[PDB]
């Protein structure tokens, strides 16, 4: 298995204290019950089967950011060895199986508010002997790290080996092959959380394989024209609701395995990821194998902002440090349109009008997002959407670096 | 019989039929994840698993 | 119209809604058509 993670709670924009109300938590984590898996029991397959357009929590990432800011205020023990309370709640045993209003007769003492406390396992000695039973805290803890970490979009790994698929992987994709993406994260996140696993093992592989097939496809280097042993995502017309992707196996031409092994870390430059299933769910996805794994090398602190830069465990400027990427949809879309054209799989006039469609589609999330936060600001005390400017829908990030890794990654 | 049949995976069948029947006095390590010494020898049916 | 956003409305997008405050009657939706295998189904059920 794998006995230790680190961590870093979330920043305050500005604000006083963690941003979520006595609602949120008893909505998002009430009943008693364990929160420790419940981030796919609010999603689905697509926007239109949710309540993600309107009043409390109106974005797609809404109920997942508050639920790490959330965390945010209870995982004293890993920074300073102790439980506390916040607001009158806290954990009704070492364990931290669920939480609880305060006891009357022996409180516990109030935590002392802080923002991004780096986490050790090691300080709550209890938590390995248990190690058993409180696996699950190891995937949420690493995710709210991993989101904790960026502005716009959460951070994610990728890598690719030298090698070829091994056989287990190729039979258990051989049976995802109608399933949407949703559906897919949802058993990589219900797989690591529950007990622990030993990263050498045939599940953990599999998602990794997924994870780089995503990306390869999202740049449109992965294609009905050439797919990685067979294999390659599609996407949903622009015209309609690009936010959809499925999994498919086809006879194309297969690509080649990369010359050295190829690995790098991700995340979306603009805001729009807030509110598109397909960027939360492959996030999800990849960060699920990492969570198993354990991070493999220190994030480049390069791009980072400003409270990232040199987290002990997590980030770092040295020579053993691997290059954190990043892109933006839209021009992402028009590189993986262009790629299609180049294969042949569309004409010209075609390709003209997938970036028409394309753009008018992300307007209408831009318009919608910047809309809903004049609705919800920041100083009301929760925060249902992350912060952002009008230029950050804007930003080319590095783009062009992204397609330039899948074009070396699939080759 | 194995070479007069056409199946590609005919010899690797033949080999791990002997295995079988050799898991406790010779046991060794198949180095392929999800088998073992005692799986039937007739599934190994694809490259791969080799 | 209000009720009928995805048959009327010309700004309308695939995927959206107002369920918390207001119910429409005309939208999009996925189907399926899942296989249900018997265990045997799944794999060489005999002696191993």
């Amino acid at each position: 298995a794998q006995r230790q993670f680190f961590g870093l709670t979330y920043n305050f924009y500005g604000q006083p204290a963690p941003l979520f109300d006595l609602n949120d938590l008893q909505e998002l984590a009430g009943c008693y019950a364990r929160p420790w898996t419940s981030r796919f029991s609010h999603l689905a397959i697509s926007t239109g089967s949710l309540p993600v357009w309107s009043a409390r929590y109106p974005s797609v990432a809404s109920r997942n950011i508050i639920v790490n800011t959330l965390l945010g205020a209870h995982l004293n023990p890993f920074a300073g060895g102790q439980v506390t309370s916040h607001q009158g709640i806290t954990w009704r045993d070492p364990v931290l199986s669920s939480l609880a209003p305060v006891p009357a007769i022996q409180p516990p003492p109030v935590w002392a508010v802080a923002e991004n406390v780096p986490l050790d396992s090691n300080n709550y000695p209890t938590y390995v002997l248990n190690l058993s039973s409180m696996w699950p805290i190891n995937q949420d803890v690493h995710i709210m790290t991993m989101w904790a970490l960026s502005d716009q979009g959460p951070i994610y790994h990728l890598e690719v080996p030298v090698d070829p698929m091994p056989a287990a992987t190729t039979a258990a994709l051989m049976a995802y092959i109608g399933v949407p993406i949703a559906h897919l994260a949802q058993t990589a996140y219900r797989f690591a959380g529950q007990l622990p696993q030993s990263p050498d093992s045939t599940m953990v592989s599999t998602i990794r394989w997924l994870s780089a097939i995503w990306f390869g496809s999202l740049t449109g280097r992965l294609n009905r024209s050439r797919t990685c042993n067979g294999f390659y995502f599609e996407f949903a017309k622009p015209a309609l609701n690009p936010d959809q992707a499925v999994l498919k196996w086809n006879d194309g031409a297969r690509a080649a395995p990369p010359a050295a092994a190829q690995s790098s870390y991700m995340r979306c430059i603009s805001p729009h990821w807030q509110h598109q299933i397909v960027e939360v769910a492959g996030a999800l996805m990849s960060q699920s194998v990492t969570a198993v794994t354990g991070l493999p090398a220190l994030i480049d602190e390069a791009t980072l902002p400003a409270w990232s830069q040199g987290v002990a465990n997590l980030t770092g400027n040295g020579q053993g440090v691997v290059p954190c990427l990043d892109y933006n949809p839209v021009p992402m879309a028009a590189a993986r349109h262009l790629q299609w054209r180049q294969d042949g799989l569309i004409t010209a006039a075609q390709e003209a009008q997938l970036n028409n469609d394309y753009t008018a589609y992300a307007l209408t999330i831009e318009r919608h997002l910047t809309a809903m936060l004049v609705a919800n600001p920041i100083a009301a005390g929760r925060m249902p959407i992350q912060p952002f400017n009008a230029a950050d829908f804007g930003q080319a990030g590095q783009t062009a670096a992204a397609v330039a890794l899948a074009q070396a990654m699939f080759v | 019989a194995g070479p007069m049949t056409s199946d590609p995976h005919s010899p690797v069948k033949v080999f791990m039929a002997l295995a079988n029947l050799l898991a406790q006095p010779e046991p060794i390590a198949i180095g392929v994840p999800g088998m073992h010494q005692t799986t039937p020898a007739s599934q190994f049916s694809h490259p791969g698993v080799w | 119209p209000l009720r009928w956003p995805g048959l009327v409305d010309p700004n309308y997008r695939v995927g959206t809604n107002d369920l918390p405050n207001r119910i429409t009657l005309y939208n999009s939706l996925y189907r399926y058509n899942f296989t249900y295998p018997t265990l045997d189904g799944i794999m060489y059920v005999r002696s191993a």
